[PDB]
RNA sequence: UGUCAGUGAGAACAAGAAAAACGACUCUUGUCGGACCUACUUGAUCAAAAGAGUGGGAAAACCCCGGAAUCACGUAGACCCACUUGGGACCGAGUAUUGCAAUUAUUGGUCGCGCAACGAGGAAUGUCUCGUAGGCGCAGCUCAUCAAACUGUGCCGAUUACGUCC
RNA sequence: AGGGGGGAGUACGUUCGCAAGAGUGAAACUUAAAGAAAUUGACGGAAUGGCACCACAAGACGUGGAGCGUGCGGUUUAAUUUGACUCAACACGGGGAACUUUACCAGAUCCGGACAGGGUGAGGAUUGACAGAUUGAGUGUUCUUUCUCGAUCCCCUGAAUGGUGGUGCAUGGCCGCUUUUGGUCGGUGGAGUGAUUUGUUUGGUUGAUUCCGUCAACGGACGAGAUCCAAGCUGCCCAGUAGGAUUCA
């Protein structure tokens, strides 16, 4: 597919329950309210 | 020492389309050929080529 | 291959998780339904692939929210110690489905080739002590479309050791 | 007896000795260290005490030579884009890529070259355009025809922005590993000229610098522990999409 907060269409897109953030990853863009503990 | 395509044109008109219809005993009629139905009105003409006149602007097929 | 065992049938029975909304139409004094799934019935006075209509859901609603593999079975099933009726990989013909575009992309499909490999496989080398190893299946993930991959849930479920430091 | 280290206890002369050798003893040339002791690290086919199914024992299942899928190497080709290469490469770069993605190749295009400060307004190098031509591309880029024209597009410099280009040995952030072990650091005091050391230490216990004891250490800070997340048993909450109980039927 194609990608919103990148035009970069490559280093891969997550569409998983309608969000990107993997064209910038998450780790570094995060408050998205996700966090780990396990 | 080629570039291909694209180069000045210089083209089109220069003062030609000077008025519309001169006038002032009787009006004498203009310099092409009519368009009939434009949706611009007719100060648009239509081409001389091939026997088939065509409307640069409002694309309309008509002939002489 | 005989410790699913290879082609046939029937029974009982599982758990996380995914899903929906387009400035596109219609609707009004400030605006509603179509790109998700699954149900049901035609798809057999004659195949599969596959066509279409009705019906519900933003999910503890989705029809019993949960099912067919491992398993069970003597129904007195069939095969039966063979590279076969064990395995597939090559190869040709046909068709439908997906898509902006297919050039085996399609592939859950027909039906050829199987009498092509391979019979537990030299040296070498991997990793786990418990609901684990091993065996098995499902979903998510990616996304025109395809999962022998990856991630997660569930099922069947041991032998040996519980010691030492070489 | 010695005057940086080599050259050399060599060479020449000379005395002693049967000989092997002994005494005496340079230079040419070359080099900027050689050497002494202590300390902290690292290594040892050194020692001692411990700890790990990434180590081994017992032993269950594979891979390793077939037929396939995938990655890498090689060679190939227009290009076969590229990062990574014991472990902390190699179904890895959420990388199951056919047009898109795309680095790379075969070709065309745009202005993104914006910014007019030095120039062309009307009729401009122009915006848009049927036919014809251009070419894979009737595509309007281009060129001819003729039409539609804002004067932004266009002309010359300077200026510029954009990039999946290199450098990870310019660099930020992030991740891997060292290291899945029990390790780490300062103040004051003690010791040493100093580098350093003591605290952080003989013993026992523990996965553990985890504890008790002891001492030129005393009192502290992190990691560990604990706080968290999930699982197993349970109380309270507790019912209309959770599911049972009895009768009527």
């Amino acid at each position: 597919r194609h990608c919103v907060i990148c035009s970069n269409q490559k280093a891969v897109i997550r569409k998983y329950e309608l969000n990107v953030c993997r064209q910038c990853f998450r780790e570094n863009a995060a408050n998205i309210g996700f966090s780990k503990l396990r | 020492p080629i570039h291909r395509h694209k180069l000045e044109k210089m083209r089109a008109l220069k003062y030609f389309k000077v008025t519309e219809n001169d006038d002032g005993s009787f009006k004498v009629e203009r310099t092409r050929d009519e368009c009939p139905n434009p949706v611009c009105g007719a100060g648009v003409f239509m081409a001389q080529h091939k026997d088939r006149k065509y409307c640069g602007k409002c694309h309309l097929t008509y002939a002489a």
